[PDB]
Protein backbone atom coordinates (compact mmCIF):
# COMPACT_ATOMS: atom_id res chain seq x y z
CA UNK A 1 0.00 0.00 0.00
CA UNK A 2 0.76 3.92 -0.35
CA UNK A 3 3.09 5.41 2.59
CA UNK A 4 2.64 8.71 2.00
CA UNK A 5 2.74 10.93 5.44
CA UNK A 6 5.82 12.43 4.44
CA UNK A 7 4.23 14.32 1.97
CA UNK A 8 2.80 16.87 4.66
CA UNK A 9 3.45 18.69 8.24
CA UNK A 10 1.99 19.10 11.18
CA UNK A 11 0.91 22.59 11.27
CA UNK A 12 0.63 24.64 14.65
CA UNK A 13 -1.90 27.82 13.85
CA UNK A 14 -0.36 31.30 15.15
CA UNK A 15 -3.74 31.54 17.09
CA UNK A 16 -4.39 31.71 20.96
CA UNK A 17 -7.26 30.62 22.22
CA UNK A 18 -9.23 32.76 25.14
CA UNK A 19 -8.27 32.93 28.81
CA UNK A 20 -9.85 33.39 31.83
CA UNK A 21 -10.63 36.91 33.33
CA UNK A 22 -11.36 38.86 36.85
CA UNK A 23 -12.60 41.69 38.00
CA UNK A 24 -11.45 45.29 39.07
CA UNK A 25 -13.56 46.75 41.64
CA UNK A 26 -12.24 47.24 44.92
CA UNK A 27 -9.25 49.81 43.28
CA UNK A 28 -11.61 51.49 41.97
CA UNK A 29 -13.47 52.28 44.80
CA UNK A 30 -11.18 53.03 46.86
CA UNK A 31 -9.85 56.38 47.83
CA UNK A 32 -6.30 57.46 45.56
CA UNK A 33 -6.36 60.86 45.78
CA UNK A 34 -4.65 61.45 49.06
CA UNK A 35 -2.33 58.93 49.37
CA UNK A 36 -1.21 60.00 45.08
CA UNK A 37 2.50 60.95 44.59
CA UNK A 38 3.34 61.38 48.76
CA UNK A 39 5.52 58.23 49.78
CA UNK A 40 9.42 58.13 48.71
CA UNK A 41 11.39 55.13 48.79
CA UNK A 42 14.38 57.46 49.60
CA UNK A 43 12.61 59.89 51.93
CA UNK A 44 11.04 56.95 54.01
CA UNK A 45 8.90 53.97 54.37
CA UNK A 46 5.70 55.36 56.57
CA UNK A 47 3.53 58.84 55.82
CA UNK A 48 1.40 60.17 58.21
CA UNK A 49 -2.49 62.04 57.70
CA UNK A 50 -3.90 64.55 61.03
CA UNK A 51 -6.87 63.53 62.44
CA UNK A 52 -9.90 66.03 63.03
CA UNK B 1 63.98 49.37 22.38
CA UNK B 2 60.92 51.51 23.05
CA UNK B 3 60.49 53.14 19.29
CA UNK B 4 57.76 50.37 18.16
CA UNK B 5 56.00 50.61 14.95
CA UNK B 6 52.23 50.93 15.10
CA UNK B 7 51.95 48.96 11.93
CA UNK B 8 51.52 44.99 12.63
CA UNK B 9 53.45 42.53 10.98
CA UNK B 10 52.16 40.23 8.21
CA UNK B 11 50.72 36.69 8.96
CA UNK B 12 49.40 33.29 7.29
CA UNK B 13 45.68 32.83 6.15
CA UNK B 14 44.16 29.28 3.76
CA UNK B 15 41.45 30.32 1.34
CA UNK B 16 37.84 29.28 0.87
CA UNK B 17 36.78 27.29 -1.97
CA UNK B 18 34.34 25.25 -0.12
CA UNK B 19 31.79 27.27 1.33
CA UNK B 20 32.00 29.04 -2.73
CA UNK B 21 31.00 25.77 -4.13
CA UNK B 22 28.66 24.09 -2.00
CA UNK B 23 25.13 25.11 -2.53
CA UNK B 24 24.02 28.01 -0.22
CA UNK B 25 19.99 28.00 -2.21
CA UNK B 26 17.73 26.19 -0.58
CA UNK B 27 19.24 26.22 2.81
CA UNK B 28 18.69 29.96 3.93
CA UNK B 29 16.54 31.91 5.98
CA UNK B 30 14.20 28.24 6.38
CA UNK B 31 15.73 27.63 9.90
CA UNK B 32 13.35 30.42 11.79
CA UNK B 33 12.10 31.31 14.74
CA UNK B 34 8.32 28.88 13.49
CA UNK B 35 10.10 25.81 12.06
CA UNK B 36 12.25 24.83 15.02
CA UNK B 37 15.97 23.67 14.23
CA UNK B 38 15.79 21.03 11.48
CA UNK B 39 13.75 21.01 7.96
CA UNK B 40 13.10 18.44 5.34
CA UNK B 41 13.16 18.92 1.52
CA UNK B 42 10.90 16.27 -0.76
CA UNK B 43 12.35 13.63 -2.51
CA UNK B 44 11.61 12.25 -6.11
CA UNK B 45 9.54 9.49 -7.20
CA UNK B 46 10.43 6.40 -9.33
CA UNK B 47 8.15 4.18 -11.35
CA UNK B 48 8.62 0.64 -12.67
CA UNK B 49 6.19 -0.87 -15.30
CA UNK B 50 5.16 -4.67 -16.21
CA UNK B 51 5.23 -6.38 -19.75
CA UNK B 52 2.31 -8.16 -20.67
CA UNK B 53 0.52 -8.82 -23.84
CA UNK B 54 -3.18 -8.25 -22.79
CA UNK B 55 -4.98 -4.89 -22.78
CA UNK B 56 -8.43 -5.88 -20.91
CA UNK B 57 -6.47 -6.12 -17.63
CA UNK B 58 -7.65 -3.12 -15.92
CA UNK B 59 -7.39 -5.36 -12.63
CA UNK B 60 -3.80 -6.37 -11.85
CA UNK B 61 -0.66 -5.64 -9.24
CA UNK B 62 -0.05 -1.27 -9.81
CA UNK B 63 2.55 0.32 -8.12
CA UNK B 64 3.18 2.27 -4.91
CA UNK B 65 3.44 5.88 -3.36
CA UNK B 66 6.72 5.99 -1.00
CA UNK B 67 7.97 9.74 0.03
CA UNK B 68 10.93 10.53 1.33
CA UNK B 69 12.33 13.31 3.13
CA UNK B 70 15.91 14.56 3.69
CA UNK B 71 16.32 16.96 7.01
CA UNK B 72 18.99 19.17 7.58
CA UNK B 73 19.73 20.64 10.84
CA UNK B 74 21.81 23.29 12.69
CA UNK B 75 25.42 22.71 14.52
CA UNK B 76 27.42 23.87 17.33
CA UNK B 77 28.18 27.60 18.17
CA UNK B 78 31.42 28.99 16.70
CA UNK B 79 32.77 31.28 20.01
CA UNK B 80 36.36 32.46 19.92
CA UNK B 81 36.81 34.14 23.55
CA UNK B 82 38.94 36.16 25.72
CA UNK B 83 40.32 37.52 28.94
CA UNK B 84 42.38 40.66 29.31
CA UNK B 85 42.80 43.61 30.91
CA UNK B 86 41.17 46.17 28.99
CA UNK B 87 43.03 49.12 29.91
CA UNK B 88 46.56 47.32 29.26
CA UNK B 89 45.23 46.43 25.76
CA UNK B 90 44.42 50.21 25.20
CA UNK B 91 47.23 51.25 26.52
CA UNK B 92 48.22 51.42 22.59
CA UNK B 93 45.53 50.16 20.34
CA UNK B 94 42.93 52.41 19.53
CA UNK B 95 39.26 51.08 19.32
CA UNK B 96 40.91 47.35 19.88
CA UNK B 97 40.35 46.59 16.09
CA UNK B 98 44.07 44.80 16.21
CA UNK B 99 42.11 42.45 17.61
CA UNK B 100 39.39 42.10 14.72
CA UNK B 101 41.32 41.06 11.65
CA UNK B 102 43.14 37.57 13.28
CA UNK B 103 39.92 36.25 14.45
CA UNK B 104 37.13 36.77 11.91
CA UNK B 105 39.66 34.29 10.15
CA UNK B 106 39.92 32.16 13.18
CA UNK B 107 35.89 31.70 13.06
CA UNK B 108 35.48 31.48 8.43
CA UNK B 109 38.56 29.30 8.78
CA UNK B 110 37.01 26.59 11.50
CA UNK B 111 33.97 26.74 9.11
CA UNK B 112 36.08 25.30 6.45
CA UNK B 113 37.99 22.38 8.24
CA UNK B 114 33.97 21.42 9.47
CA UNK B 115 32.41 21.48 6.18
CA UNK B 116 35.32 19.57 4.56
CA UNK B 117 35.16 17.11 8.13
CA UNK B 118 31.11 16.43 6.79
CA UNK B 119 31.80 16.34 2.95
CA UNK B 120 34.24 13.36 3.91
CA UNK B 121 32.37 12.05 6.34
CA UNK B 122 28.94 11.63 4.73
CA UNK B 123 30.57 11.13 0.92
CA UNK B 124 29.71 7.63 -0.27
CA UNK B 125 31.59 7.12 -3.42
CA UNK B 126 35.14 6.34 -4.00
CA UNK B 127 37.79 5.70 -6.52
CA UNK B 128 41.94 4.92 -7.28
CA UNK B 129 44.11 3.37 -4.42
CA UNK B 130 44.79 6.02 -1.11
CA UNK B 131 48.27 5.24 -1.28
CA UNK B 132 49.20 6.83 -4.86
CA UNK B 133 48.93 10.53 -5.42
CA UNK B 134 47.63 12.32 -8.61
CA UNK B 135 50.29 12.30 -11.49
CA UNK B 136 48.01 12.32 -14.67
CA UNK B 137 45.20 13.44 -16.19
CA UNK B 138 43.43 10.66 -15.67
CA UNK B 139 43.44 10.88 -12.48
CA UNK B 140 41.38 14.13 -12.79
CA UNK B 141 39.13 12.63 -16.14
CA UNK B 142 37.98 9.58 -13.97
CA UNK B 143 35.68 11.40 -11.46
CA UNK B 144 34.08 12.86 -14.60
CA UNK B 145 33.98 10.02 -15.99
CA UNK B 146 32.43 8.18 -13.14
CA UNK B 147 29.97 11.49 -12.39
CA UNK B 148 28.39 10.98 -15.54
CA UNK B 149 28.29 7.44 -16.03
CA UNK B 150 25.86 7.86 -12.66
CA UNK B 151 23.84 9.89 -14.59
CA UNK B 152 23.69 13.09 -12.99
CA UNK B 153 23.27 16.09 -15.39
CA UNK B 154 21.48 18.98 -13.67
CA UNK B 155 23.94 20.75 -11.53
CA UNK B 156 28.09 21.59 -11.70
CA UNK B 157 30.99 19.34 -10.71
CA UNK B 158 33.58 20.49 -8.64
CA UNK B 159 37.15 18.88 -7.55
CA UNK B 160 39.93 19.93 -5.08
CA UNK B 161 43.14 19.36 -4.74
CA UNK B 162 46.09 20.07 -2.73
CA UNK B 163 49.02 23.32 -3.93
CA UNK B 164 51.68 20.23 -4.70
CA UNK B 165 49.45 17.96 -6.50
CA UNK B 166 48.25 20.92 -9.03
CA UNK B 167 52.58 21.81 -9.49
CA UNK B 168 52.72 18.27 -11.17
CA UNK B 169 49.15 18.82 -13.60
CA UNK B 170 50.95 22.11 -14.55
CA UNK B 171 54.47 20.53 -15.48
CA UNK B 172 52.53 17.38 -17.32
CA UNK B 173 50.33 20.62 -19.40
CA UNK B 174 54.06 22.15 -19.92
CA UNK B 175 54.48 18.91 -21.64
CA UNK B 176 51.72 19.60 -24.83
CA UNK B 177 52.34 19.56 -28.17
CA UNK B 178 50.25 21.89 -29.91
CA UNK B 179 48.27 24.17 -27.47
CA UNK B 180 50.72 27.25 -27.65
CA UNK B 181 48.36 29.39 -25.35
CA UNK B 182 48.31 26.28 -22.75
CA UNK B 183 51.57 25.81 -22.79
CA UNK B 184 52.98 29.59 -22.03
CA UNK B 185 50.19 29.31 -19.37
CA UNK B 186 51.10 26.63 -17.82
CA UNK B 187 55.26 28.00 -18.06
CA UNK B 188 54.55 31.21 -16.79
CA UNK B 189 52.10 31.18 -13.90
CA UNK B 190 51.96 27.15 -13.41
CA UNK B 191 48.03 27.39 -13.78
CA UNK B 192 45.92 24.48 -15.34
CA UNK B 193 42.47 26.01 -16.92
CA UNK B 194 39.42 26.25 -14.96
CA UNK B 195 37.61 23.38 -16.78
CA UNK B 196 40.10 20.35 -17.14
CA UNK B 197 38.51 17.14 -18.46
CA UNK B 198 35.85 17.96 -17.84
CA UNK B 199 35.31 18.90 -14.32
CA UNK B 200 36.12 22.37 -12.64
CA UNK B 201 38.92 21.59 -10.74
CA UNK B 202 40.54 24.00 -7.62
CA UNK B 203 43.49 24.49 -5.68
CA UNK B 204 43.26 24.35 -2.07
CA UNK B 205 46.18 24.82 0.64
CA UNK B 206 43.54 24.30 3.74
CA UNK B 207 42.21 20.95 3.12
CA UNK B 208 41.17 18.22 6.15
CA UNK B 209 43.51 15.27 6.26
CA UNK B 210 42.54 12.08 8.29
CA UNK B 211 43.95 8.46 9.95
CA UNK B 212 43.13 5.47 8.55
CA UNK B 213 42.64 3.45 12.13
CA UNK B 214 44.18 0.06 12.73
CA UNK B 215 42.58 -3.01 11.33
CA UNK B 216 43.27 -6.58 10.63
CA UNK B 217 41.67 -10.42 8.66
CA UNK B 218 39.57 -11.20 6.18
CA UNK B 219 36.16 -9.37 7.10
CA UNK B 220 32.89 -10.70 6.07
CA UNK B 221 29.10 -9.95 6.99
CA UNK B 222 27.72 -12.18 9.92
CA UNK B 223 24.06 -11.27 9.85
CA UNK B 224 21.66 -10.09 6.67
CA UNK B 225 20.60 -6.29 6.68
CA UNK B 226 17.38 -4.72 5.89
CA UNK B 227 18.19 -2.10 3.14
CA UNK B 228 14.55 -2.14 1.69
CA UNK B 229 13.36 1.81 0.59
CA UNK B 230 10.74 1.81 4.00
CA UNK B 231 13.26 1.10 6.04
CA UNK B 232 16.24 3.28 4.65
CA UNK B 233 13.88 6.29 2.77
CA UNK B 234 14.87 9.32 5.49
CA UNK B 235 18.10 8.73 5.55
CA UNK B 236 20.35 6.46 3.33
CA UNK B 237 22.08 5.17 6.28
CA UNK B 238 22.27 1.20 7.68
CA UNK B 239 23.87 -0.78 10.55
CA UNK B 240 25.88 -3.83 9.84
CA UNK B 241 27.73 -6.26 11.67
CA UNK B 242 31.21 -7.69 10.58
CA UNK B 243 33.08 -10.58 11.80
CA UNK B 244 36.45 -12.42 11.45
CA UNK B 245 38.21 -8.96 12.65
CA UNK B 246 40.99 -8.76 15.45
CA UNK B 247 40.27 -10.10 18.69
CA UNK B 248 40.03 -6.48 20.81
CA UNK B 249 41.18 -3.06 19.55
CA UNK B 250 40.32 0.14 19.86
CA UNK B 251 39.60 2.64 17.54
CA UNK B 252 38.87 -0.41 14.87
CA UNK B 253 37.45 1.56 12.24
CA UNK B 254 37.95 5.64 12.30
CA UNK B 255 35.11 8.02 10.69
CA UNK B 256 35.38 8.52 7.10
CA UNK B 257 36.93 5.04 6.00
CA UNK B 258 35.55 3.31 2.50
CA UNK B 259 34.64 -0.19 3.41
CA UNK B 260 33.63 -2.24 -0.12
CA UNK B 261 31.54 -4.92 -0.74
CA UNK B 262 32.72 -7.28 -3.32
CA UNK B 263 29.73 -8.99 -5.69
CA UNK B 264 27.52 -5.89 -5.56
CA UNK B 265 28.00 -3.46 -7.90
CA UNK B 266 26.52 0.09 -9.23
CA UNK B 267 23.16 0.68 -11.57
CA UNK B 268 22.84 3.15 -13.65
CA UNK B 269 19.87 5.03 -11.45
CA UNK B 270 17.76 4.97 -14.27
CA UNK B 271 18.47 2.47 -16.92
CA UNK B 272 19.01 0.12 -13.68
CA UNK B 273 22.22 -1.79 -15.53
CA UNK B 274 25.76 -2.76 -14.20
CA UNK B 275 28.42 -0.46 -14.63
CA UNK B 276 31.67 -1.09 -16.70
CA UNK B 277 35.20 0.47 -15.81
CA UNK B 278 36.86 -0.71 -18.71
CA UNK B 279 37.70 -4.11 -17.49
CA UNK B 280 35.98 -4.71 -14.46
CA UNK B 281 32.49 -3.82 -13.35
CA UNK B 282 32.24 -1.48 -10.52
CA UNK B 283 31.95 -2.37 -6.27
CA UNK B 284 29.61 -0.45 -4.01
CA UNK B 285 30.92 1.22 -1.36
CA UNK B 286 30.17 2.37 1.90
CA UNK B 287 31.21 5.37 4.36
CA UNK B 288 31.93 5.28 8.21
CA UNK B 289 30.10 7.60 9.70
CA UNK B 290 30.65 7.46 13.58
CA UNK B 291 34.00 5.49 15.15
CA UNK B 292 33.85 1.81 15.91
CA UNK B 293 35.41 -0.80 18.78
CA UNK B 294 36.33 -4.09 18.22
CA UNK B 295 35.26 -6.48 21.13
CA UNK B 296 36.69 -9.78 21.63
CA UNK B 297 35.49 -12.67 19.41
CA UNK B 298 36.12 -10.56 16.02
CA UNK B 299 32.47 -8.63 15.59
CA UNK B 300 31.98 -4.91 14.47
CA UNK B 301 29.10 -3.34 14.42
CA UNK B 302 28.82 -0.23 12.39
CA UNK B 303 26.84 2.74 10.85
CA UNK B 304 27.02 3.65 7.33
CA UNK B 305 26.45 6.15 5.17
CA UNK B 306 25.03 4.74 1.72
CA UNK B 307 22.46 1.93 1.16
CA UNK B 308 22.22 -0.66 -1.16
CA UNK B 309 18.74 -0.98 -1.85
CA UNK B 310 17.12 -4.03 -3.59
CA UNK B 311 13.91 -3.70 -2.12
CA UNK B 312 11.79 -7.26 -3.76
CA UNK B 313 8.41 -5.45 -3.62
CA UNK B 314 9.42 -2.15 -4.67
CA UNK B 315 11.66 -3.06 -7.08
CA UNK B 316 11.71 0.90 -8.61
CA UNK B 317 13.99 2.27 -5.98
CA UNK B 318 16.68 -0.21 -6.48
CA UNK B 319 20.41 0.78 -6.32
CA UNK B 320 22.15 -2.32 -6.48
CA UNK B 321 23.26 -5.18 -8.62
CA UNK B 322 21.67 -7.83 -5.90
CA UNK B 323 21.37 -8.41 -1.87
CA UNK B 324 23.93 -8.07 1.04
CA UNK B 325 23.39 -11.33 2.43
CA UNK B 326 25.72 -13.31 5.35
CA UNK B 327 28.47 -14.80 4.09
CA UNK B 328 29.37 -11.94 1.31
CA UNK B 329 32.80 -10.77 1.13
CA UNK B 330 33.96 -7.14 2.43
CA UNK B 331 37.08 -5.24 2.08
CA UNK B 332 38.33 -1.51 3.36
CA UNK B 333 40.11 1.30 1.30
CA UNK B 334 44.06 1.26 2.50
CA UNK B 335 46.63 0.43 4.94
CA UNK B 336 46.57 -0.07 8.44
CA UNK B 337 46.75 3.49 9.82
CA UNK B 338 48.40 5.71 7.53
CA UNK B 339 47.60 9.55 7.58
CA UNK B 340 46.39 11.50 4.32
CA UNK B 341 44.65 14.48 3.12
CA UNK B 342 42.23 13.37 1.03
CA UNK B 343 41.05 14.84 -2.99
CA UNK B 344 37.37 15.72 -2.89
CA UNK B 345 34.84 15.92 -5.73
CA UNK B 346 31.50 16.43 -5.42
CA UNK B 347 28.29 17.67 -7.45
CA UNK B 348 26.41 20.53 -6.43
CA UNK B 349 23.40 19.79 -4.79
CA UNK B 350 25.68 17.28 -2.17
CA UNK B 351 25.61 19.40 0.97
CA UNK B 352 24.51 22.65 1.78
CA UNK B 353 25.43 25.33 4.14
CA UNK B 354 23.42 27.94 6.06
CA UNK B 355 23.69 30.62 8.64
CA UNK B 356 21.50 31.34 11.44
CA UNK B 357 21.23 35.17 12.63
CA UNK B 358 21.75 36.14 16.15
CA UNK B 359 20.31 38.40 18.19
CA UNK B 360 21.66 40.91 20.38
CA UNK B 361 21.89 40.37 23.29
CA UNK B 362 20.30 42.88 26.42
CA UNK B 363 22.18 45.78 27.70
CA UNK B 364 25.39 44.45 26.34
CA UNK B 365 27.06 46.35 23.57
CA UNK B 366 27.71 44.55 20.58
CA UNK B 367 28.59 44.67 16.88
CA UNK B 368 28.16 42.69 13.29
CA UNK B 369 31.20 41.84 11.68
CA UNK B 370 30.70 40.75 7.71
CA UNK B 371 33.31 38.60 5.97
CA UNK B 372 32.79 37.25 2.42
CA UNK B 373 28.62 36.77 3.64
CA UNK B 374 29.48 35.35 6.75
CA UNK B 375 28.32 37.61 9.61
CA UNK B 376 29.92 37.20 13.05
CA UNK B 377 27.94 38.55 16.47
CA UNK B 378 30.85 40.23 19.10
CA UNK B 379 29.83 40.90 22.46
CA UNK B 380 31.66 43.03 24.91
CA UNK B 381 31.01 42.94 28.79
CA UNK B 382 32.93 43.87 31.68
CA UNK B 383 31.77 41.68 34.11
CA UNK B 384 33.93 41.53 37.56
CA UNK B 385 35.38 44.75 38.72
CA UNK B 386 38.85 43.51 38.26
CA UNK B 387 39.76 45.27 34.99
CA UNK B 388 38.86 42.09 33.36
CA UNK B 389 36.81 43.10 30.43
CA UNK B 390 35.52 40.53 27.62
CA UNK B 391 34.58 39.89 24.35
CA UNK B 392 33.40 36.94 22.57
CA UNK B 393 32.36 36.34 18.74
CA UNK B 394 29.63 34.10 17.61
CA UNK B 395 28.43 32.15 14.51
CA UNK B 396 25.92 29.85 14.20
CA UNK B 397 26.12 27.05 10.85
CA UNK B 398 23.42 24.98 9.88
CA UNK B 399 23.63 21.78 7.51
CA UNK B 400 22.08 19.14 5.37
CA UNK B 401 22.87 16.41 3.31
CA UNK B 402 20.76 16.16 0.00
CA UNK B 403 22.18 12.50 -1.28
CA UNK B 404 25.20 10.85 -0.42
CA UNK B 405 25.09 8.87 -3.87
CA UNK B 406 26.65 11.95 -5.62
CA UNK B 407 29.81 12.87 -3.75
CA UNK B 408 32.82 11.76 -2.05
CA UNK B 409 36.64 10.83 -2.20
CA UNK B 410 39.03 10.08 -4.53
CA UNK B 411 42.74 9.66 -5.14
CA UNK B 412 45.10 8.24 -7.74
CA UNK B 413 45.48 4.82 -9.47
CA UNK B 414 48.59 3.53 -10.57
CA UNK C 1 -23.75 58.78 39.79
CA UNK C 2 -20.38 60.49 38.54
CA UNK C 3 -17.41 58.52 38.01
CA UNK C 4 -14.23 60.87 36.97
CA UNK C 5 -11.80 59.71 34.27
CA UNK C 6 -8.00 59.19 35.69
CA UNK C 7 -6.39 61.73 36.64
CA UNK C 8 -2.71 60.33 37.84
CA UNK C 9 -1.35 63.94 36.94
CA UNK C 10 -1.25 65.09 40.73
CA UNK C 11 -1.68 69.13 41.99
CA UNK C 12 0.16 70.63 45.04
CA UNK C 13 -2.67 72.60 46.00
CA UNK C 14 -5.78 70.22 47.31
CA UNK C 15 -8.41 70.80 49.61
CA UNK C 16 -10.89 68.73 47.13
CA UNK C 17 -11.13 72.11 45.78
CA UNK C 18 -14.41 72.19 47.33
CA UNK C 19 -15.65 69.22 47.66
CA UNK C 20 -14.98 67.43 44.77
CA UNK C 21 -14.64 67.87 40.85
CA UNK C 22 -15.12 65.05 38.23
CA UNK C 23 -13.22 65.14 34.86
CA UNK C 24 -15.14 64.23 31.47
CA UNK C 25 -13.77 63.87 28.01
CA UNK C 26 -14.26 64.63 24.59
CA UNK C 27 -13.43 61.87 21.92
CA UNK C 28 -12.87 62.30 18.56
CA UNK C 29 -12.92 59.83 15.91
CA UNK C 30 -12.38 59.91 11.77
CA UNK C 31 -13.76 57.15 9.43
CA UNK C 32 -14.20 56.55 5.61
CA UNK C 33 -17.80 55.56 5.25
CA UNK C 34 -19.38 54.87 1.84
CA UNK C 35 -22.23 56.90 1.33
CA UNK C 36 -24.65 57.56 -1.70
CA UNK C 37 -24.32 61.00 -3.96
CA UNK C 38 -27.55 62.17 -6.16
CA UNK C 39 -27.29 64.21 -9.10
CA UNK C 40 -29.55 66.53 -9.94
CA UNK C 41 -29.27 67.33 -13.30
CA UNK C 42 -31.76 69.97 -13.74
CA UNK C 43 -31.06 72.17 -16.88
CA UNK C 44 -31.93 75.61 -15.18
CA UNK C 45 -29.12 77.55 -13.84
CA UNK C 46 -26.52 74.99 -14.42
CA UNK C 47 -27.17 71.47 -14.86
CA UNK C 48 -24.19 69.49 -12.80
CA UNK C 49 -25.25 69.32 -9.15
CA UNK C 50 -24.14 66.28 -7.27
Amino acid sequence: PNNLDSNVSQIVLKKFLPGFMSDLVLAKTVDRQLLAGEINSSTGDSVSFKRP
Amino acid sequence: SQIVLKKFLPGFMSDLVLAKTVDRQLLAGEINSSTGDSVSFKRPHQFSSLRTPTGDISGQNKNNLISGKATGRVGNYITVAVEYQQLEEAIKLNQLEEILAPVRQRIVTDLETELAHFMMNNGALSLGSPNTPITKWSDVAQTASFLKDLGVNEGENYAVMDPWSAQRLADAQTGLHASDQLVRTAWENAQIPTNFGGIRALMSNGLASRTQGAFGGTLTVKTQPTVTYNAVKDSYQFTVTLTGATASVTGFLKAGDQVKFTNTYWLQQQTKQALYNGATPISFTATVTADANSDSGGDVTVTLSGVPIYDTTNPQYNSVSRQVEAGDAVSVVGTASQTMKPNLFYNKFFCGLGSIPLPKLHSIDSAVATYEGFSIRVHKYADGDANVQKMRFDLLPAYVCFNPHMGGQFFGNP
Amino acid sequence: PTSLDVTSMTSWEYNWFGADVIYIAKYYEVRKESVDVISYRHPITGEIAT
